[PDB]
RNA sequence: UGAGUAGCGAAAGAGGGGUGAGAAUCCCCUCCACCGAAUGCCUAAGGUUUCCUGAGGAAGGCUCGUCCGCUCAGGGUUAGUCGGGACCUAAGCCGAGGCCGAAAGGCGUAGGCGAUGGACAACAGGUUGAUAUUCCUGUACCACCUCCUCACCAUUUGAGCAAUGGGGGGACGCAGGAGGAUAGGGUAAGCGCGGUAUUGGAUAUCCGCGUCCAAGCAGUUAGGCUGGGAAAUAGGCAAAUCCGUUUCCCAUAAGCCUGAGCUGUGAUGGCGAGCGAAAUAUAGUAGCGAAGUUCCUGAUUCCACACUGCCAAGAAAAGCCUCUAGCGAGGUGAGAGGUGCCCGUACCGCAAACCGACACAGGUAGGCGAGGAGAGAAUCCUAAGGUGAUCGAGAGAACUCUCGUUAAGGAACUCGGCAAAAUGACCCCGUAACUUCGGGAGAAGGGGUGCUCUGUUAGGGUGCAAGCCCGAGAGAGCCGCAGUGAAUAGGCCCAGGCGACUGUUUAGCAAAAACACAGGUCUCUGCGAAGCCGUAAGGCGAAGUAUAGGGGCUGACGCCUGCCCGGUG
């Protein structure tokens, strides 16, 4: 049966990309939380 | 800069490449940002040989784990320049 | 005319379609075609402000200058064409300029008949001349509210209007269903009621034709869950026990006036609600 | 040869139908 | 601990050898089995090397293991023509100034982004342990540029280039039916084979092969132009010998535009059944190489949304075709010389290389998809191509499951004909109540279809003939329990309640007497709308206009739909 994960790189990039978060201040906050914790891999 | 001479890296020594030596073509690694037009001006300067149809290829690096620590190989970009007939090789020499 | 279908199938038992006798050419002129993206009734925000819209057949707009701003220039009715966008049929008219403009079509028009858009034009059907020159009591269609704005009034098929008389300011008019307004005397209008009166008589006859309209089905309110609709809840076909029949929005619908008691148009309302 | 080896374990879940009936 | 107990993940393997310390599981050979409208290939998504060669093998292989999609070493994707970007535009999004909003931001022009679309030039064989409409051998094609080679012209009396502008064209729905031709199958001919020891065939015997493209050139299936010529123009922001419009001339086709696919050229080239060396690092190639016709059969493909019919009337722009505005001193018309970039190219994609914790009985566009019977991408058996689908051995207990059978009976079982059985394939006979006259209706109920001959039938398809095919109707005969013999392709007759119907609904307990629908009715709404989504701006309704929209109620159709305004709105 069909499952929730049906990958598409264009979708993952447009929705969860670094500039998708740069597009709004809230996403900048997401990046800020991403960087304060020292994550090796920001965004998607 | 820019200069033709710095564009090249090292020759590709493979059994597949040695067969191409009779094809009047010689593989060479080339900078990733370099274009085919730049490579054509390199052989004409460095080797002095007339250039015909140049082919260029890029390779994604393979994983090369060392114990716990995995790591991607650097992306090589060899080029294939098909030299014109009647032209001495400088390779190996 | 109306072509009744033999009940070869359950959907044939009631369905009917108009004769399409007025139609002459199968295809529209390319020059005046315009795109019509279907909003589906959604807001620009993306939310659906209007219930049960979209899903209909694709449509392509034909340019129509209701304003008829040009004047003194005779025209000619070359062709008549079907209009998916509205019940009224479209009739193409060739101007003496060589200009071409699709125009609203009153019934009884003939192919090749002359039509002048000017004030000096004859009463004869298809002409559009200012209200001051219009004789009292003649039928009029495509009336503008203000000059240069286009005729929002009486665009649908089979509708009509009549003049009760006129002053310098403003000319009286009988709007459909008997309502009356003092429309501006300077304002332009077109004599002769719109054709395709038989459209009201048309029977859809099946759920499938409605999809092409495309009129999406509407759930009855009592069937709806109480959280979604005021008349919801109950143990099977709940009685409209709650006081005052209601829309899903809080305003009552049966007999409740939705009019703003204060409005700029209120002065113009000489008459209202004849029922 | 390093011969490194790694093992991973996960709890997962879940069902709860629960298929239980009565008393009512 | 339960236990050495459950499980070992659908569905054929057997033998001979080989490798090796170790072989049921690895490799090779010979049989056999399964898919074959795929368990076949080709290519997206996605995975990101899992591909290849040489080794290793402790762990990951529901088991061993010399073997792996494992672990190590190197090796492997080649493009002006394929896909995408140096072209365009849709939904949608971003969005200078701007319109709004405590702030943050929201909205929206110009403009830009964005294919799932439009535009666009390369086709045939060969090659490796791989990657090939990329490398190679042939023939080509598009665009751009002149140290060049000829041909034609003109110096503002202007040869030509001709737009960001105006038109033309691109440019589009569904269904159906003739037609032309082809990708594909089969027959007679042709060429290479074999005389077969199991009774009998140099014989209406047997096996195998039966050709080839984009293009540059010619014309043809045929469709579309509705006509072309002249004059006049309140128009297509300015202009136009362009378009549109108007008026005359000639209209039975001169002319105008596009064609599939054919014949010869592309090819004195290569594919090809079969021979198959030296030997090399003994795989098996190099290398040699015949015939290459004709008829029947043909679409779901193409000409092409071309034609006809229909309603629910069915994208957008650029590339192009022209027109002037505007640029001008050297340009055009053909040959030669060169230039042509940036990314994706491996493998797995019906799957053990992905969605699923797994090497998981499920899930995953689309493009090719054969033969015999058959209406057929039904069904059964088989080509092309794959698959031996990775725990087994043997006893033949209960018991559980998947099935096959059944003496005499039948639904006596049971909440309930649940399940199962039976019917079902074509042709023909025949067909009721009721009804909205369409139906009901494969009503029901019966008969005939296997094989042989008269019969290369009667009659049709194509063909000059010759031949290949589509094929009843019958008569006479032969057989078996049997005859669409296998396999899959309805069980009906009634009587009532509810619901017009198709359709939809709780994915993962309930699909329905529920929902919805057309219809019927009430009410509201006059455009700066009633209703809304929003603080607003904006937008939906609506490129709508009371025969149009919003909301409530009722549910096709037929007969109807009574009384009450005190109370509550």
């Amino acid at each position: 049966m069909k499952r929730t994960f049906q990958p598409n790189n264009r979708k993952r990039s447009k929705v969860h990309g670094f500039r998708s978060r740069m597009s709004s201040k809230n996403g900048r906050l997401v990046l800020a939380r991403r960087r304060r914790k020292g994550r090796k891999v920001l965004s998607a | 800069m820019k200069d033709p001479r710095d564009v090249l890296k090292r020759p590709v020594i493979t059994e597949r490449s040695a067969d191409l030596m009779t094809e009047k073509k010689y593989t060479f690694e080339v900078d990733v940002r370099a274009n085919k037009t730049e490579v054509k001006d390199a052989v004409e300067s460095i080797f002095g040989v007339k250039v015909d149809k140049v082919n260029i290829m890029n390779y994604k690096g393979k994983s090369k784990r060392v114990g716990r620590y995995t790591g991607m190989t650097s992306r090589r970009r060899k080029a294939i320049v098909k030299l014109t007939a009647d032209s001495k090789e400088i390779e190996i020499f | 005319a109306i072509k009744k279908y033999k009940p070869t199938s359950n959907g044939r038992r009631g369905m009917t379609t108009s004769d399409f006798a007025e139609i002459t050419t199968d295809k529209p002129e390319k020059s005046l075609l315009a795109p019509l993206h279907k909003k589906g009734g959604r807001n620009n925000q993306g939310k659906l402000t209007v219930r049960h819209q979209g899903g209909g057949h694709k449509r392509q707009y034909r340019v129509i200058d209701f304003k008829r701003d040009k004047d003194g220039i005779p025209g000619r009715v070359a062709t008549v064409e079907y209009d998916p966008n509205r019940s009224a049929n479209i009739a193409l008219i060739n101007y003496a300029d060589g200009e071409k403009r699709y125009i609203l079509a009153p019934k009884g028009i003939q192919v090749g008949t002359e039509i002048m858009s000017g004030p000096e034009a004859d009463i004869k059907v298809g002409n559009a001349l200012p209200l001051i020159n219009i004789p009292v009591g003649t039928v009029v269609h495509n009336i503008e509210l203000k000059p240069g704005k286009g005729g929002q009034l009486v665009r649908s098929a089979g509708t009509s209007a009549q003049v009760l008389g006129k002053e310098g300011k403003y000319v009286l008019v009988r709007l459909n269903s008997g309502e009356v307004r003092m429309i501006l005397s300077a304002c332009r209008a077109s004599i002769g009621q719109v054709g395709n009166e038989q459209h009201e008589l048309i029977n859809i006859g099946k759920a499938g034709r409605s999809r092409w309209k495309g009129i999406r089905p509407t759930v009855r309110g009592s069937v709806m869950n109480p959280n979604d609709h005021p008349h919801g809840g109950g143990e099977g076909r709940a009685p409209i026990g709650r006081k005052s029949p209601m829309s899903p929005w809080g305003k009552p619908t049966l007999g409740f006036k939705t009019r703003k008691k204060k409005n700029k148009s209120d002065k113009f309302i000489v008459r209202r609600r004849k029922n | 040869i390093y011969h490194r080896i790694t093992t991973w374990i996960r709890k997962v879940f879940r069902m709860n139908s629960p298929v239980n009936d009565e008393e009512d």
